[PDB]
């Protein structure tokens, strides 16, 4: 995961724009409507028989908030994501038995969150960045499996 | 199968799109070529450089394909046969650059979009851009 | 599609394969928690130890779904509409473990095979489990 | 990948029996018949247009050799997979542009193999331990992506 200066230009840049308490929640939801097998591990968030019952459900923001925060944790470590996300790949690979399959989704719907929310700022360059990025912490969280 | 509400979904989706549709192709295609470098490879006697001409064509060419499959949504393997030889046979694609392209065809209409990409209609050309995808990979 | 000299290699490994048809689905599924562990989680109410009579018996549920497909493989849609609706709605199955599972199949197949699993009757076979795999995650 | 002591031992004891001249062709072969598109990196082997003459064609045997060697030198530094294969990763990344899921094909077409020509002996838990062994090597030769 080596982003040159311009491709780490580009993808803090924008960060610093997102709002961390609602972007989060949108990706989570959107994995949800859009993958519906990933509800198997979610059952306890209640109310998802709809995408609005998903978007509106206060655990998904709640929960997705956190989420996005290991995005942020990840954005500042890109020289050592290994380490950054070696507890939650214990998590999600050792305790939750989630396909690391998913962790790219999350992270391709993360990419059409930004996509939708930035517009024309959202450049294909912009993007080819970020896709290194979701690429990055999806490898790191699957580390425990490989 | 694509469902009632799906089919209702993309249809207005790509209403919206209007106009735009080559000029969107070509975006996506772009932003294929940047994300994922791999696929570049099947356009060696492209020029994949902004604002060229080959790319801007070739996305016209793939967004009236989309059209094509919306237009005949409930018979899609066979309003794409043709193509789904050209894409398994000679050009020998890799299935999965499908869906390479599919997501970058959501991020493009994302980008665009901002009032019709909801996440029911996400969810709809999702399922639309993975059937295309299936018939295309089916040969 | 399967082309006709897939349906024949298909059905003349199946053939082969007899009545341990049972046994083979047993030893796919054994294969694929061992191999592949995250699968394990769709199964808790499942000893899955060696041995176990409840993976004895979905085994023979599983091969009697490959038979039924294999026998209706022209209307495979229709065959396993049932089974689609099962593994896509109520029990929410990623649709990366059927690759996973049709992996196991191959192997058991090869394993006990050794006359019929020939590159092109492995290639046809390949494109069947494929093809049952698309269907159960088409709902 | 960490192999177990057993794992490892049931991964050795089969491969000093493996046919080092024939098994890396036979896997090549059934990877361009089982799936055709990777027969677009191999088009100066010439006829590759029935299953016959891809698995009689001397090029797919003599270049499976190769491939198998790589394999063998994986089974020798298991601890230390990606050192192992940085020149392939840099080859197959950089220069040949090859997607990196058809490592993880390649290597379970390897295991169909090995299924085949050892039946009975190629137990689940044999598999197992195999399984971990070829994720670890497409995962190494896909390091240059990540
Ligand atoms: C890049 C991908 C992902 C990231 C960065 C991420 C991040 C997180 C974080 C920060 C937590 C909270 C852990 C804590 O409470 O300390 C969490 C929990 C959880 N994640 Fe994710 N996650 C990802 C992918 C996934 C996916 C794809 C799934 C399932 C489809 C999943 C299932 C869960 C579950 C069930 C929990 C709650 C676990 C518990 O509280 O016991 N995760 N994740
Ligand atoms: C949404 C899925 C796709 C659609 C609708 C689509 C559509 C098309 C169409 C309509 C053509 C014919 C252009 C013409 O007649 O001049 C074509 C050609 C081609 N496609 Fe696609 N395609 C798709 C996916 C892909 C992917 C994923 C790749 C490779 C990464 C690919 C590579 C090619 C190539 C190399 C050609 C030949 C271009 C040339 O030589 O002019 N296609 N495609
Ligand atoms: C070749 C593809 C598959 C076939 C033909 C198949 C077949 C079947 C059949 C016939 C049943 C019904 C059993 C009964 O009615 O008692 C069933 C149930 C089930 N399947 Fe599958 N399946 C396939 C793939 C998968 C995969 C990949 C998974 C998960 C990794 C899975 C998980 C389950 C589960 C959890 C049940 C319910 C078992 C129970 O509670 O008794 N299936 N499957
Ligand atoms: C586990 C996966 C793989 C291993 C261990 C492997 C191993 C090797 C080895 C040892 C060589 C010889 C390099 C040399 O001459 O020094 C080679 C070359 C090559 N590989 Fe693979 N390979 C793998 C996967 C693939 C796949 C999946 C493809 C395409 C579908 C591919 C395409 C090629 C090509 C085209 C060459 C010739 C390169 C040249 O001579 O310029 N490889 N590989």
């Amino acid at each position: 995961v080596h982003l040159t200066p311009e491709e780490k230009s580009a993808v803090t840049a924008l960060w610093g724009k997102v709002n961390v308490d609602e972007v989060g929640g949108e990706a989570l939801g959107r994995l949800l409507v859009v993958y519906p097998w990933t509800q198997r591990f979610f059952e306890s968030f209640g109310d998802l028989s709809t995408p609005d019952a998903v978007m509106g459900n206060p655990k998904v923001k709640a929960h997705g908030k956190k989420v996005l925060g290991a995005f942020s944790d990840g954005l500042a470590h890109l020289d050592n994501l290994k380490g950054t996300f070696a507890t939650l790949s214990e998590l999600h690979c050792d305790k939750l038995h989630v396909d690391p399959e998913n962790f790219r989704l999350l992270g391709n719907v993360l990419v059409c969150v930004l996509a939708h929310h930035f517009g024309k700022e959202f450049t294909p360059p912009v993007q080819a960045a970020y896709q290194k990025v979701v690429a990055g912490v999806a490898n790191a969280l699957a580390h425990k499996y490989h | 199968v694509l469902s009632p509400a799906d089919k209702t979904n993309v249809k207005a989706a790509w209403g919206k799109v209007g106009a735009h549709a080559g000029e969107y192709g070509a975006e996506a295609l772009e932003r294929m070529f940047l994300s994922f470098p791999t696929t570049k490879t099947y356009f060696p006697h492209f020029d994949l450089s902004h604002g060229s001409a080959q790319v801007k064509g070739h996305g016209k060419k793939v967004a009236d394909a989309l059209t094509n499959a919306v237009a005949h949504v409930d018979d899609m393997p066979n309003a794409l046969s043709a193509l789904s030889d050209l894409h398994a046979h000679k050009l020998r694609v890799d299935p999965v650059n499908f869906k390479l392209l599919s997501h970058c065809l959501l991020v493009t209409l994302a980008a665009h979009l901002p009032a019709e990409f909801t996440p029911a209609v996400h969810a709809s050309l999702d399922k639309f851009l993975a059937s295309v995808s299936t018939v295309l990979t089916s040969k």
